[PDB]
């Protein structure tokens, strides 16, 4: 039901595997003939919270009839919440 | 209704929704299903309130339009430490650099 | 043009609905497939307007030209009003990818002339000065059709 | 009484000539912002009352003005002064908010062109 996403500096993200899979990077990590784990070396922890809060988001929003409200980012992670995006692929 | 929330303990954070009428205690036995310690061994906290097992996230102030999705409602994990439950500790996250100038208002 | 209006000169009340956080700009497709903006829906806000049956039409942000959805979808073209009752146009935030929302707000902070200052990798600069547009967005919606 | 009349002049060997600093700014800098604004595409050229089917058109508006009529003036050196530029934009709103009903689309379109058109004008450098 759910992986751990380790960032850099050491936080454990516990996630539903099918909202960490809105990563084409992680879902690709995690493909093939289970890895219940996955280590992020170069995302910090106020990025890779940012970054599990959007896979909720993209989950609770993608499909619904319900209006959609804005994802919001700070000014202040913005630059290295782009880079993970990049990476990751979502 | 769904309230999304970060169930957190030292560099532990867990991602979960749950409904406003499901209970305290039905969020601890997700909280053993992850990290394999059982209810009674568990204290599960808004800010610095202790909840109590019977009470529903609703009952405890967690609202919809308080815990969305992007922007999630925090409860606070202590676990049993032998004779005594351990200090409420949530480790912070890691610092954003200082702001670039060229994104200044 | 395979994107264009028809000529059909059959009126149809329509219901634009604003629905996103932001301005919207609702964009008419003329008879020669060219966009033709029209006056701007505040947040939350909605106008009835005299349109007509097969007329284009998509939905931007004013500010930045980020694309928006109209019941659930690009594009919208109302059909003829059956016993008088109007067309709804209910416009909404895409669930953007998050590489596109952290585009969206570099660009809403930085001038463009100063995305080459961003200590970011080479490939992001490309990816901000790329900015949204209904000109790249029409060409792919029409290579879509031609498939579909 | 249908048809289109012709155009507004936009070149008189009878009428004087002129160019300023004003002028070059007014074409350069207002027309050039105004002629790309996302709500310009109804005032490029002349109301073509006929194609539209707008009733009275030419019957109500005695002195027809256009973006177009304006830009092509400009580039002729048509003006004897930025008072004389200025007088036709103020002729091509004042001739919307006369034709159309308060409230209608285009007043609104017009509204923002005329909006923008001042702060431009705002900003004319002093002839030199
Ligand atoms: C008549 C009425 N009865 C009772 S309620 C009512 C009514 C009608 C419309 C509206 C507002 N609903 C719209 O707008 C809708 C939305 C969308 O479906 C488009 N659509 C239309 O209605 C269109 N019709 C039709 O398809 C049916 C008739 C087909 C005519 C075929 C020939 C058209 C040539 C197309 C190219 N030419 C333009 O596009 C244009 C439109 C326009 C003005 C100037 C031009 C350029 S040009 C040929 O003159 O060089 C214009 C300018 N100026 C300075 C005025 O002062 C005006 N006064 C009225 C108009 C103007 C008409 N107009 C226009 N109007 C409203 C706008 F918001 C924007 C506009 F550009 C247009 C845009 C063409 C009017 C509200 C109430």
């Amino acid at each position: 039901m759910y992986v751990k996403l380790i960032s850099s500096d050491g936080h454990e993200f516990i996630v539903k595997r099918e909202h960490a899979l809105t990563s084409g990077t992680i879902k690709a990590m995690l493909s093939g003939p289970e890895t219940n784990e996955v280590n992020f070396r170069e995302i910090p922890s106020h990025v890779l919270s940012k970054v599990c809060m959007y896979f909720t988001y993209k989950v609770r929003y993608t499909n619904s009839s319900t209006e959609i409200p804005e994802f919001p980012i700070a000014p202040e992670i913005a630059l290295e919440l782009l880079m993970a995006a990049n990476f990751l692929d979502c | 209704m769904d309230v999304f929330l970060m169930i957190r303990r030292h560099k532990t954070t867990i991602f979960t929704d749950a409904k406003e009428s499901s209970t305290v205690f039905e969020l601890k036995r997700i909280v053993e299903g992850i990290l394999k310690r059982p209810p009674d061994e568990q204290r599960l906290y808004k800010d610095d309130q202790l909840l109590d097992d019977g009470k529903t996230l609703g009952e405890c102030g967690f609202t919809s339009q308080t815990a969305r999705p992007q922007a999630p409602a925090t409860v606070g994990l202590a676990f049993r430490a032998d004779d005594t439950f351990e200090a409420l500790c949530i480790e912070p996250f890691s610092s954003p650099p200082e702001l670039p100038d060229v994104m200044k208002p | 043009p395979v994107l264009r209006s028809v000529n059909s000169r059959e009126p149809s009340q329509v219901i634009f609905c604003n629905r996103s956080p932001r301005v919207v700009l609702p964009v008419w497709l003329n008879f020669d497939g060219e966009p033709q903006p029209y006056p701007t829906l505040p947040p939350g806000t909605g106008r009835r307007i005299h349109s007509y049956r097969g007329h284009l039409w998509l939905f931007r942000d004013a500010g930045t030209h980020d694309g928006l959805l109209v019941n659930q979808t690009e594009l919208f073209v109302p059909s003829l009003n059956v016993d008088g009752q109007p067309i709804f146009a209910n416009i909404t935030l895409p669930v953007y990818t998050l590489k596109e929302r952290c585009l969206q707000v570099v660009r809403s902070l930085v001038k463009p002339e100063n995305y080459r200052r961003l200590d970011i990798v080479r490939s992001l600069y490309e990816d901000l000065e790329d900015h949204p547009n209904v000109q790249k967005d029409l060409e792919r919606l029409t290579q879509e059709r031609i498939a579909h | 009484s249908n048809a289109n009349p012709p155009p507004p002049e936009t070149s008189n060997p009878n009428k004087p000539k002129r160019q300023t600093n004003q002028l070059q700014y007014l074409l350069r800098v207002v027309l050039k912002t105004l002629w790309k604004h996302q709500f310009a595409w109804p005032f490029q050229q002349p109301v073509d009352a006929v194609k539209l089917n707008l009733p009275d058109y030419y019957k109500i508006i005695k002195t027809p003005m256009d973006m177009g009529t304006i830009k092509k003036r400009l580039e002729n050196n048509y003006y004897w002064n930025a008072q004389e530029c200025i007088q036709d934009f103020n002729t091509m709103f004042t001739n919307c908010y006369i034709y159309n009903k308060p409230g209608d689309d285009i007043v609104l379109m017009a509204e923002a062109l005329e909006k923008l058109f001042l702060q431009k004008i705002n900003e004319l450098p002093t002839e030199e």
